[PDB]
This record gives structure tokens, C-alpha cells and sequence, in this order.
């Protein structure tokens, strides 16, 4: 019944809303803006370079994302960082998350 | 003697993309044999200006051109010179009209809370701010369905107070406040020339606006970096 | 696929959907009854030797998920003690079906252009097109396919075509009229089977294209027929084509400023008899066209 | 591939730190691994790797290890580490994970999150 104002899958924010149609009094209703965030406290600040510090601040200018440096691995679109391997050197690909980088 | 020439308006232009120019002649001598002829800046003739008009209520025969041109053929200052010869005018009187910026800003304020206690009048306000030039057209859309034109009332683009030369206008509309329970956000469709697609629609409903009951719900975990 | 037995063949059939208080609301009946929300997008095939049959529903919406029952009754509705068959329905909402326009507006004498999507993998199938019929147990006969078969009543004013070709093709229908209004379905020969449905509304006005009416002509000469276009069609390429089961092919070098793309026929035989179309292109999409039939005299 | 960080106890013998790159539940045998940090490869004489040997529970899936020894100050320096694995059931053939002092078993959680314009 709620109305997802925003669902930002690379900040794990989700502003919904729902008018709490009150007890059947006159129009003394109050609309209601649920919010929800799942901050990781595990990832980098360069989400796609696991050679950086972790994170401390998590800033949500909701104005900005009520409409690109956002910090959760989105499930569906996957990432990578070309990484050297040595068997001689070779500068070669990776797949920084599995089960989504599957060329299928 | 009143012979004014009407430049095209973005109202009709938005309507049918049919830029039109008319130079009507009024309160001249009461004779038939009135001829209408418009010209571009080369002087060449024009299209089917037709549909003769009778004598005015003040007993003067009425005539006006009906000149359709191209929207592109308007944007470089073409003095649309129209000539009308008449019995009284061995010197026919000529008329001309031609092509002589800032982005608008549209908001849609909801009614007042105290408005919503009289329990009849649900006022709604759409608006436009700080734009150049004028001639802008506005209208309100309700579920892909234009409202009653009389249902709303439109302003005219009076100039800005503090801006150098920008313009702004207004429009207001009422409905049953009982309707302000289905809401349907009553989309007000602005229509200004200086927009990327020439329309900058915005809309507002009850669910929009401002709530006075949040409940933020941050969670916190290592089981993250995922955004299911 | 409803699978009742031969023992209720004489008896009518029905289809209801479960609700809160043990109350089916009916969606279609063997008695022609039909739910107003599901008007148009429902089909019903005739019953088989065993009375087996199938019900096709297209364009499902978020509230359409739930339990479904099909039965057989004298009144064609729910009662205690009548044979039934159940289904449980789920709508994805994490869907991959491209959102296509559902309503398409046209004017009398105008044209319509319809984009029809399908799954990209079966692009080599045989597209079809059918018209929905009410006031019945519901029917929907074919109108055109992709090999080039066309219904016998519409020679000249209708063609389909694979211009976009990436799971999307375009259909052009001109010479519109207010009698033609209704609902249209798109079909494929693939195993997966989308049936996208589009509605045509007719409004007031005259089409943007201007072409002279139906004209007769003498055998063996040079004749030219015009086609002016408004300023909103001024940003395109313009063309004439000759209508047939193959559809359009343009004739290069018939032009002006933003009006009057004119067909010219150097010499003519009666083999050039038929309908011709004047239309514009959207880069790789199609737009408005118009048609005129030409006779041959002597 | 999980990646366990050195036990705090070993950090109190005050010289050397050990990290255990792990692979699990995979088929067929013969995974390959190496260790990678700061964009420079780590010549294998730093690390030692197991070979496959069946899971107690999984009837088919093997596993393996890898071990790396590093001065605690080096691990105390921050100085994350990335162990990579290449194996023919992996989508682009190569996944990897990393850990530094902060990621692995921190005693300290310091979120400082700001939420503007509700
Ligand atoms: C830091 O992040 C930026 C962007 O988030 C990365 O920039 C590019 O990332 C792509 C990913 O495929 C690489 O192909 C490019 O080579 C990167 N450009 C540059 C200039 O590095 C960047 O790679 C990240 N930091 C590091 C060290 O990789």
C-alpha cells in the first residue's frame, strides 16, 4: 500500500510513504514517510578498488537521491578490477563479486 | 480605424504546431470588394486566407487574413507584410508583424490546512517563476485528461519584482475537498517555449507534500555491501 | 488450461477468481458475461472432444495475481457442489517485459503506427495480428501475418514491417476511421508467447498529411501526384512507396521546402495499378503515411 | 573464498602475523591461488598453499588453504592483503577477497553517518 518515493539500490536507501487513513473521522489524517537504510560498515570508499580504507561517514543528501559515488555492491550489476598475475608478469582481469559476473 | 496584426502565440503553436498570423481590418469604410494578401520578406503570396466575414455590429464589413506558415519560417525576423486594397483606398493600407532567454520554474502548492476545515473548497495552486519570455501557456492535466478550462483560472505574465526582466504568472483551481481524498495529484502542465521538450510538467497530491510522522529505521550489519 | 470432463459438455462453463469472503467474482462466462475490468484482453477457445479448453488472458496487472477457478454450471457461476478446477497466479513485478505504450490515439482519415515487442531470441518466427470481438463468447480472428497474408477486406491500407528488428517491429496503419476503434493483439509463432494489446482511440480533426483523393488516369503517360506535410514532419526524410504484400520500398532520384514531396511516374502501364503511400521516417522508426488509389482508363 | 585474519594472540608474540586464505566446497580439484597486495605480486616463497583433499561433509567437493607470514607491524601498518583464486567453475575464472587490520575482526565499530534533509 506504501508508495516507494525512492529505492536506491546502490545506497540501500528506500523512502516509502503511506497515508495512514485514520479511524473513519474527517480528514484529520497524517501522511507518513518511512525510511530505511542498511549501511554496510564493511566496504571501501572506492567501492570498486579493495585497496582503500574502509568507511566511516555515510552521508545521505536525500535531496540528491530523490532524483556517482555510492557504496553498496548492487546485487545485479557486477564489478571487477584488472589484477596482475605472475607465472613467468601478466596484467589480467578478475571478478570481484561472483554469481553476478556470470556471462551466461 | 483599427487594424492590428496578431503575431502567433505558443498556445495555438502547442495546440497544432500551426503558427498563424492575422492582420484584421476594422471600422473602415462600409464597402464590399475587400482583398486580403500577405507576403513574406521576398514579397511572395500566401496560403488559403479565406472565410469571409460579414459587416460588424457597428455596420462595417469585417475581414481578416488566415495565414499559416512554418514554425521554422518564423525564427529570423520575417516582417509579414500584408496588403489590403479597397474601394476607399487607392492607397491601400499595409500591415506587418514579425518575430521581435530564461527558464521557467514550476511549483504546485497544496491547499491550506485551514482551507481543509471549511470542508467545501479545495484550492490548488500551480505556478511559474522567473522566466523569459512571456507568451507562455499553462493548463492542468488530470490523468491524461485536460481539465475544464473554466475550472481553473489563469493569470497573465506580470513581471518580476527583483529580477532584471523575467516574468511569472499563476493559475488556481478548485475542487471538492471530498475529492482531496482520492487526490490523483492533478498534474499541472506548463507549456513554455524555452524547455528542452517545451513542457515541464510537475504535480502534487496529498501523499506528496510534508508528513508529520516519520519513522526512520536505520539498520546496521556486516551482512551488507549488497543491497538486495 | 481448464480440464473438466465430458460429463458437463452440455453444461456451460465459467471462470471466477477467489476473493476474501469465499466469493468468486466472475471474469467471463459461457453466457457471454465478462468482467468490465477484463474487457478486451480475454479470449476463450471452443471446447474439445472431452470439453477441454483454454483461456487466454493478456496484459496482466498487479491485482490480477491470486487464485483462479474454472467450472461448469447451469448458471455459469459459483454454487455449492459443482465441479471446479483451481489455479494460483503470481505476477512478477521484477519483470523483463518492456513497457510499451498501451493506448494509441488517431483521427478519422489519419494514420496510426504501432511498435510491437517480442522476445529477442525468436526473431525468425511468423508474426500475426488479430482483432478482438465482443458481444459473443469472445473471439479474435487474424488480420495480418509476416509472410504477407492479409485479410481480404483491407487491401491497400495496412502493412506491418520489421524495421527495428531487435525484438521490436513497427506496424503502419493509415486511412483511419472512427468505426475501426477497438483492441488489437500481437502474436508470434514462438513457444514463449507474449500477447501485447493496444487500444486505438479516434478523435476529431484531419490527418496531418494532405494528398488528393481517389483519381482515375489514362494509360501510358507521365502523371504526378502530390503530398505536402506539416512543419512537425519537417525534420525527417520523406518517401513514397507502393503498397503490396512486400510493403514499402522508396523511389530515390520530388521535393520542395518543408512541404510537397511529389510522386512522379515517367511512363505508366496498368502493372503500376494499386495504392501508393507517402510517409516519413524517424531515423530508424516510422511515422505518418497516407494512401491514394489510382485507376487506368483509355 | 573466506579470508581469516591473524589471531590476536599471535599479535602478542610481537613479531609475525599469519593470514589464512581459504577455499571451500569446490569441484573439480586443482584450484590455483596466489597472494596480491598493493598492486605488487607476492613471490610465492612468502606463502604456502595446500592441495585439495575431500570435505568431511561434502561427498565431492574438495578444499584447500593458503598461509602467509608477515611482520605484525606490517599488518599493524594497515596495508591490506588480497588473495586471488582461479578455478574452472568461476564465472570470469577469477575471484578474490581482501582484508586489512580494520576489516578483519575489529574490536571497534566507528560509524559516523549523517542523514540530511529528511
Ligand atoms: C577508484 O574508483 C574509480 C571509479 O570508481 C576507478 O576508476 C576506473 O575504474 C575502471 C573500472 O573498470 C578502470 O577500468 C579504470 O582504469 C579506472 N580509472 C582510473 C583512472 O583508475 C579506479 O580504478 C579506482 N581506483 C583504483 C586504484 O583502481
Amino acid at each position: 500500500e506504501r508508495i516507494v518515493l525512492v529505492d536506491n539500490k546502490c545506497k540501500c536507501a528506500r523512502i516509502t510513504s503511506r497515508i495512514i487513513r485514520s479511524s473513519e473521522d474527517p480528514n484529520e489524517d497524517i501522511v507518513e514517510r518511512n525510511i530505511r537504510i542498511i549501511v554496510p560498515l564493511n566496504n571501501r570508499e572506492n567501492i570498486s578498488d579493495p585497496t582503500s580504507p574502509l568507511r566511516t561517514r555515510f552521508v545521505y543528501h536525500l535531496s540528491d537521491l530523490c532524483k556517482e559515488t555510492c557504496y553498496t555492491y548492487d546485487r545485479n550489476k557486477c564489478y571487477t578490477a584488472v589484477v596482475p598475475l605472475v607465472y613467468g608478469t601478466k596484467m589480467v582481469e578478475t571478478a570481484l563479486t561472483p554469481d553476478a559476473c556470470y556471462p551466461d | 480605424i483599427r487594424v492590428f496584426a496578431i503575431p502567433p502565440s505558443f498556445a495555438s503553436i502547442f495546440l497544432t504546431k500551426s503558427t498563424k498570423l492575422t492582420c484584421l481590418v476594422t471600422d473602415l469604410t462600409t464597402y464590399d470588394s475587400v482583398t486580403i494578401s500577405w507576403t513574406r520578406q521576398n514579397g511572395e503570396a500566401v496560403k488559403t486566407h479565406t472565410n469571409i466575414s460579414e459587416s460588424h455590429p457597428n455596420a462595417t464589413f469585417s475581414a481578416v487574413g488566415e495565414a499559416s506558415i512554418c514554425e521554422d519560417d518564423w525564427n529570423s525576423g520575417e516582417r509579414f507584410t500584408c496588403t489590403v486594397t479597397h474601394t476607399d483606398l487607392p492607397s491601400p493600407l499595409k500591415q506587418t508583424i514579425s518575430r521581435p532567454l530564461h527558464r521557467p520554474d514550476v511549483y504546485l502548492l497544496p491547499p491550506a490546512r485551514e482551507q481543509l476545515n471549511l470542508r467545501e473548497s479545495a484550492t490548488i495552486t500551480c505556478l511559474v517563476t522567473g522566466f523569459s519570455p512571456a507568451d507562455v501557456f499553462v493548463q492542468w492535466m488530470q490523468r491524461g485528461q485536460p481539465l475544464s478550462p473554466e475550472k481553473y483560472v489563469t493569470s497573465a505574465p506580470m513581471p518580476e519584482p527583483q529580477a532584471p526582466g523575467r516574468y511569472f504568472a499563476h493559475s488556481i483551481l478548485t475542487v471538492s475537498e471530498e475529492e482531496w481524498n482520492t487526490g490523483e495529484t492533478y498534474t499541472c502542465v506548463v507549456a513554455h517555449e524555452a524547455l528542452p521538450n517545451r513542457v515541464t510538467e510537475r504535480t502534487v497530491d496529498k501523499s506528496t507534500g510534508k508528513p508529520t510522522l516519520y519513522n526512520v529505521s536505520l539498520v546496521m550489519s556486516d551482512t551488507a555491501g549488497t543491497c538486495y | 488450461h481448464c480440464a473438466l470432463g465430458p460429463e458437463v459438455a452440455n453444461v456451460a462453463k465459467f471462470l471466477c477468481r477467489q476473493s476474501s469472503g469465499e466469493n468468486c467474482d466472475v471474469v467471463v462466462n459461457t453466457l457471454g458475461k465478462r468482467a468490465p475490468a477484463f474487457e478486451g484482453r480475454i479470449l476463450l477457445n471452443p471446447q474439445d472432444k472431452d470439453g477441454s479448453f483454454s483461456v487466454v488472458i493478456t496484459g496482466l496487472r498487479k491485482e490480477d495475481a491470486g487464485r483462479y477457478l474454472c467450472g461448469a454450471h447451469s448458471d455459469g457461476q459459483l454454487q455449492e457442489g459443482s465441479p471446479i478446477q483451481a489455479w494460483q497466479l503470481f505476477v512478477n513485478e521484477e519483470s523483463t517485459i518492456p513497457r510499451s505504450p498501451t493506448v494509441v490515439k488517431g483521427v478519422a482519415g489519419g494514420s496510426v503506427a504501432v511498435l510491437c515487442p517480442y522476445n529477442r531470441k525468436e526473431s525468425k518466427s511468423i508474426k500475426y495480428w488479430c482483432l478482438w470481438e465482443g458481444a459473443q463468447n469472445g473471439r479474435c480472428p487474424l488480420l495480418v501475418d509476416s509472410e504477407g497474408w492479409v485479410k481480404a477486406q483491407y487491401e491497400g491500407r495496412l502493412s506491418l514491417l520489421e524495421e527495428p528488428g531487435n525484438g521490436t517491429f513497427t506496424v503502419i496503419l493509415n486511412q483511419l476511421t472512427s468505426r475501426d476503434a477497438g483492441f488489437y493483439w500481437c502474436l508470434t509463432n514462438g513457444d514463449t508467447l507474449w500477447r501485447t494489446t493496444v487500444e486505438i482511440k479516434i478523435i476529431e480533426g484531419e490527418p496531418n498529411l494532405k494528398v488528393p483523393g481517389n483519381v482515375t488516369a489514362v494509360l501510358g503517360e507521365t502523371l504526378k501526384v502530390p503530398c505536402h506535410f506539416p512543419c512537425k514532419f519537417s525534420s525527417y526524410e520523406k518517401y513514397w512507396c507502393k503498397w503490396n504484400n512486400t510493403g514499402c520500398q522508396a523511389l530515390p532520384s520530388c521535393d520542395e521546402n518543408s512541404r510537397l514531396v511529389s510522386l512522379t511516374l515517367n511512363l505508366v502501364t496498368r502493372a503500376d495499378e494499386g495504392w501508393y503511400w507517402c510517409g516519413v521516417k524517424q531515423g530508424h522508426f516510422y511515422g505518418e503515411t497516407a494512401a491514394v488509389y489510382v485507376a487506368v482508363e483509355e
